[PDB]
RNA sequence: GGGAGACUGGAAUUCCUGGUGUAGCGGUGGAAUGCGCAGAUAUCAGGAGGAACACCGGUGGCGAAGGCGGGUCUCUGGGCAGUAACUGACGCUGAGGAGCGAAAGCGUGGGGAGCGAACAGGAUUAGAUACCCUGGUAGUCCACGCCGUAAACGGUGGGUACUAGGUGUGGGUUUCCUUCCUUGGGAUCCGUGCCGUAGCUAACGCAUUAAGUACCCCGCCUGGGGAGUACGGCCGCAAGG
């Protein structure tokens, strides 16, 4: 396939990222994981595991022909600027930037607090 | 575990006694323990109403522990003596289960001594309400070439520098490129051949600066983190830097 | 050192040669204040290398260094109450005494029935990238590579 | 005040209600 | 501070209808202004978030765009 | 946001279905149970269902107290201000008594997304019937009823009169700066905070919202344990009160 124009969805929890690019009809074309470069336990959490994530789902996403791509950050910030940053670096074009986190109406009740 | 009783006068049966009572205490003791020592001593006045006195030491891993109790015999100096040990390799576990309740927790809750510093940037805060934007420069742009530009930049004491190209005629940004020297940004990204010579070594960026807007330009740096923004006005058409002031507004330069 | 940093001395030049690294170099073999002993055994290895490679020692030694010189470490940093390895960036006196430290140590426990033997063997061998210097080097970046995810604090 | 007073409280009423825990069915069948 | 548009002898009423009246005091993100940051009183600043609230549940204002 | 009833809105979590899509996801101080390779997580579209209502939103409003905010409609209680038309001491308190009374808990019938006692494994520990992790039943929800307890606290019973002030803030009337836009300022009535005189207190502190000066009525205390326990009695399906 060939999609020239594409959006990157960054998902970065407590304790990893998730990089996936997509046609924008939705459609997942090469996604990378924090624990899919080599990282185990704790240390996918750290922003050098994203960085290195980033990189690969840019380098996945390119020689499948897409270009210039538009990013949606998601999650608490772990490493979401780096993740941004090896978009770009990795030969990525970014066209906007866009922060979609599922913010609840105060619905559903949280987890008890930890001590 | 083996344990030396350095008994003195006549205490029959307290060696024994000790050494049987203060034995037990190996696995209360979560690292190895060497070479753990007693004493017991009597007081040669009657008028001691507790003559007798223990003491115990104990090397826990490298940790000393000791301690010391009086009583009216010896069975009970032993069994105060115990007891007191006990508490101290309570106190001196220093395993995770016993030094968890101390470590740092939550994000910004709580404050302890070896509590993470809070990250400030050098900016003042100036939090999205009322940022606005109360410094708007624009100082030259006369053509330059890229040596030029850099000696503009060096005694203004600026990171970066917006002027215009003398080869391309489009608006350029330069920039402390770190340890790989100094990057140059362009409007539209062109080779070296077409930029003007130079000698400082330099590296060019090979992405555009893209069209946006005012409000998308301030969200782009806030979720993108740079020291600035490059980038083509929309509704102006033009070049625009915006970067964050020493006071916590925007810094737009314009032409 | 809670007061501030303290001053460092200023060792001389050598006199057959002339240069600061060899003089650092016989202060880092000095046993038992035994100067003349380890100059003698500096100066023998020098020749050893000057008779085997035919160039002048200090141009070797240099690329030796070089060689075996390191330029990021490992070190045990404690934050939030938790103890990591970061890699940290070198220094380039730091670098120097430890490449002199590791070549000193590594060539005491070399094979060649000689200090001043089993030194011209090791420098020679640090100088064409064969020491265990030289391992030692790649072993110690490949630990602070390996840990770099640790480099922001 | 001290809840020195208070503890002393909750383990008298603590220790009253095992009892009567332990001795429910027994009070049942007795009454 | 910053004046009571509507306490003022040119105060417009508030409606849940009229939605620039009601789209110049909410955030860029949709979400209700506070109180401080826009100087109205009490009973108005309650008005305010009626009317958006309602004009929200007739589709005339987007749910947090 | 005082209460009851009815209808109804969106974000989000969970599950199901169908695309794209791969080898990890999840979790921690660090990991492992666990999920996935039979196609997980991620992303899009559609559908089902339950609960709570982000922004407004605070030491701000209402209520005797418990307590009460998504929106609209219906029914309904209380309070404040001004005029003072009206009745003419009809006021206050209140033993017993009756009613309301957070959460948990009990009964019948529904509902069950998330959370989650109990219960399983994983982990730490000398030992973990715990703290942390993965699952998870009652319960949390609705209808009708029970129980009648809380650090049900302002640890301060109700009514009244008086005793320096200064400054925030909520509601309502009015005079003068006067633009009359303006917290302009003043006056006054009713709340709600902070600081401070006199005064009181063992001290901390209270101080016109008294813990000050006095009057009327009620409740309660007489060293600490034993003990709010035993016996007897009343209530309760039971727990128990």
């Amino acid at each position: 396939k060939n999609v020239p124009h594409g959006a990157a969805h960054i998902k970065s929890t407590f304790n990893n990222t998730i990089v996936s690019i997509t046609d924008p009809q939705g459609n997942v074309i090469a996604w990378a994981s924090s624990g899919h470069v080599g990282f185990k336990g704790s240390r996918k959490s750290t922003p050098f595991a994203a960085q290195l994530a980033a990189e690969n789902a840019a380098r996945k996403a390119q020689e499948h022909g897409v270009k210039k791509v538009d990013v949606f950050v998601k999650g608490p910030g772990s490493g979401r600027e780096t993740a941004i940053r090896s978009l770009q670096a990795a030969g990525l074009e970014v066209g906007t930037i866009s922060d979609v986190t599922p913010q609840p109406h105060n619905g559903c009740r949280p987890p008890k607090r930890r001590r | 575990m083996d344990v030396d009783v350095s008994t003195d006068g006549e205490l029959p049966g307290a060696a024994e006694y000790a050494r049987e009572k203060i034995g037990r205490l190996s696995r209360r003791a979560h690292r190895p323990v060497l070479h753990a020592r007693v004493r017991l001593t009597r007081h040669g006045d009657p008028a001691v109403e507790r003559p007798v006195i223990a003491q115990a030491n104990l090397d826990v891993n490298g940790r000393q522990v000791r301690a010391q109790v009086e009583g009216v015999n010896a069975r009970e100096a032993v069994d105060r003596l115990e007891a007191r040990l006990r508490s101290r390799l309570e106190r001196i576990a220093e395993h995770w289960e016993a030094r968890r309740g101390g470590v740092p927790a939550e994000a910004g809750r709580e404050w302890r001594h070896e509590s993470e510093p809070a990250r400030r940037p050098g900016y003042f805060p100036r939090p999205p309400e009322e940022r606005r934007i109360i410094r708007r420069k624009s100082f030259s742009m006369v053509p330059c070439t890229v040596d030029e530009a850099a000696l503009e930049m060096e005694m203004l004491d600026y990171d970066f520098h917006l002027f215009t190209e003398k080869g391309t005629g489009f608006a350029a940004v330069l920039y402390k490129g770190g340890p790989t020297g100094y990057r140059l940004v362009l409007v539209i990204p062109v080779p070296a051949d077409e930029l003007s010579p130079f000698e400082k070594p330099i590296t060019i960026s090979t992405h555009p600066a893209p069209c946006l807007t005012q409000r998308d330009a301030v969200e782009r740096l806030g979720l993108l983190g740079l020291p600035f923004l490059f980038y083509i006005d929309a509704a102006e058409g033009r070049a625009s830097v915006i970067y964050r002031r020493y006071d916590g507004h925007y810094g737009l330069i314009t032409p | 050192p809670r007061k501030g940093p303290a001053p460092k001395r200023p060792l001389v030049n050598d006199p057959v040669y002339g240069s600061q690294l060899v003089t650092q170099l016989v202060n880092k073999v000095l046993l038992e204040g035994k100067k003349s002993l380890a100059e003698r055994i500096v100066y023998g290895a020098l020749e050893q290398a000057r008779e085997k490679t035919g160039t002048d020692p200090v141009v070797t030694l240099k690329r030796a260094l070089d060689n075996v010189k390191p330029a990021l470490e490992v070190r045990s940093r404690r934050v939030g109450g938790a103890t990591y390895q970061v890699p940290v960036e070198v220094r380039p006196d730091r670098s120097t005494t430890l490449a002199l430290r590791w070549l000193v140590n590594f060539s005491r426990q070399r094979r060649e029935k000689t200090m001043v033997e089993r030194l011209a063997n090791e420098i020679l061998d640090a100088s064409n990238g064969l020491g265990a210097s030289v391992k030692r080097r790649e072993d110690t970046h490949k630990m602070a590579e390996a840990n770099r995810a640790f480099a922001h604090y | 005040g001290s809840v020195i007073k208070k503890r002393r409280k909750r383990m008298s009423k603590k220790k009253h209600r095992k009892l009567l825990r332990r001795t429910r069915v027994q009070r049942r069948k007795l009454g | 501070t910053r004046k009571c548009v509507f306490c003022s002898k040119k105060g417009q009423t508030i409606d849940y209808k009229d939605t620039a009246l009601l789209r110049t005091y909410i955030s860029e993100r949709g979400k209700i202004r506070a109180r401080r940051v826009t100087g109205n009183c009490v009973q108005h600043q309650r008005d305010i978030a009626v009317a958006v609230k309602n004009a929200r549940e007739v589709a005339l204002l987007p749910f947090g765009s």
